[PDB]
């Protein structure tokens, strides 16, 4: 829900949103989830926020074929 | 004379005549039959309408030695014009197999009679392959950059076939084949795509072994051949062009329409599914009653 609503969000904000305990914990949920491609995101450690990466225009791609 | 010889369109009647006359003048085993070809010119497109045999006796030993009765050609010609006076002498058929540089001299004889450069229409009678058995050549005298003090030569000309209305209907009445140059249904054209690849391959292979001979076996450096190959490499396709991206857009369009149409046929046949089942339900009752009727009959 959080990824769709907000494309770029500080990891701090998610913790408050899902009531989750600390910064390290949310690190660990997103990290397991994006292996399965549910969220489909990548964490940017350096910048201290998370980037949605599904950004459509898969028409141009070979995909509809 | 006439430079105008840009294209050669050829009557199937000409072919037919050249093949038949070959045997009724009774020449075999590389004994040439030379006959006249009649039709129009002083026109870009040259149209060879019809032909007639001349007697031709050719000495076996050499191609510099031959008999041709000149006088005959004039006597034949005048009766022939009465029939149709549109037609003019424009050159000569040669009954193959294949070009000679003795023809250059032969051509010159015919040029006396003709007011245009004589066309040498080599109608090959051996019909090798299913490809056209016509090469066309015209005697032209041209200068050349090498040093040569004017060369006299035969230059290849494009051969195609056209037939008249009268002629075309004769071709189709004769034929009884299923045909496969029709390029009609999915099946004929399926073949046709493969056929073209291999078509190309054979030709390409010939180019390739020919290039080896030029720089190894001292076949002359014919600058014209090489010159033409440059256009092939320059105008060769490229990838990562925004054209390539363009092809992909088209590819999606055509597959897209294919699917809608595929589903659309599924609907039609399913309506038929229902119709056969109504019929079948009806006939269960008829089958039942059938027995009762037979009881009375027995």
């Amino acid at each position: 829900i959080i990824s769709l609503t907000y494309k770029k969000i500080s990891l701090r904000d998610i913790c408050l949103k899902l009531n989750l305990d600390s910064e390290q914990t949310v690190e660990y949920m997103v990290s397991r989830a994006i292996r399965d491609g549910v969220i489909e995101a990548k964490i940017n450690h350096e910048d201290g926020f998370i980037e949605t990466t599904e950004l459509l225009n898969i028409y141009d791609s070979e995909d509809p074929q | 004379m006439s430079l105008q010889h840009e294209k050669v369109t050829i009557a199937p009647l000409v072919l037919l005549s050249a093949l038949d006359h070959y045997e009724r003048t009774q020449t075999k085993e590389n004994k040439r039959c030379v006959g006249v070809i009649l039709g129009d010119a002083n026109s870009s497109t040259i149209r060879v309408t019809n032909s007639f045999a001349l007697p031709f006796e050719e000495d076996e030993k050499n191609s510099d030695v031959w008999f041709l009765d000149h006088n005959y050609i004039e006597n034949m010609n005048e009766m022939c014009k009465k029939i149709n006076a549109k037609e003019k002498l424009i050159g000569w058929y040669h009954s193959g197999p294949k070009l000679r540089a003795s023809d250059l001299k032969i051509n010159e004889l015919f040029k006396k009679y003709t007011q245009n450069n004589p066309l040498l229409l080599i109608v090959d009678v051996k019909q090798q392959g299913v490809g056209l058995p016509t090469d066309a050549y015209v005697a032209i005298e041209q200068v050349k950059d090498d040093g040569t003090s004017t060369e006299k030569t035969f230059l290849h000309l494009p051969c195609t076939i056209e037939a008249e209305e009268a002629e075309e209907i004769g071709v189709e009445h004769l034929l009884r084949d299923v045909r496969d140059q029709a390029a009609g249904g999915l099946s004929i054209r399926l073949t046709n795509q493969l056929k073209s690849l291999k078509g190309l391959q054979s030709k390409l292979k010939d180019v390739v072994e020919y290039l080896d001979k030029v720089i190894n076996k001292e076949l002359p450096i014919n600058h014209t051949i090489l010159g033409k190959l440059q256009d092939v490499f320059n105008l060769l396709p490229n990838l990562g062009t925004p054209d390539d991206d363009e092809i992909d857009v088209e590819n999606h369009d055509r597959i897209n329409i294919s699917n809608n149409l595929q589903k659309a046929l599924t609907v039609k046949t399913n309506d038929e599914l229902m119709v056969i089942y109504i019929s079948n339900l009806v006939r269960s009752i008829i089958a039942f009653d059938d027995l009762i009727e037979n009881k009375i009959q027995n």
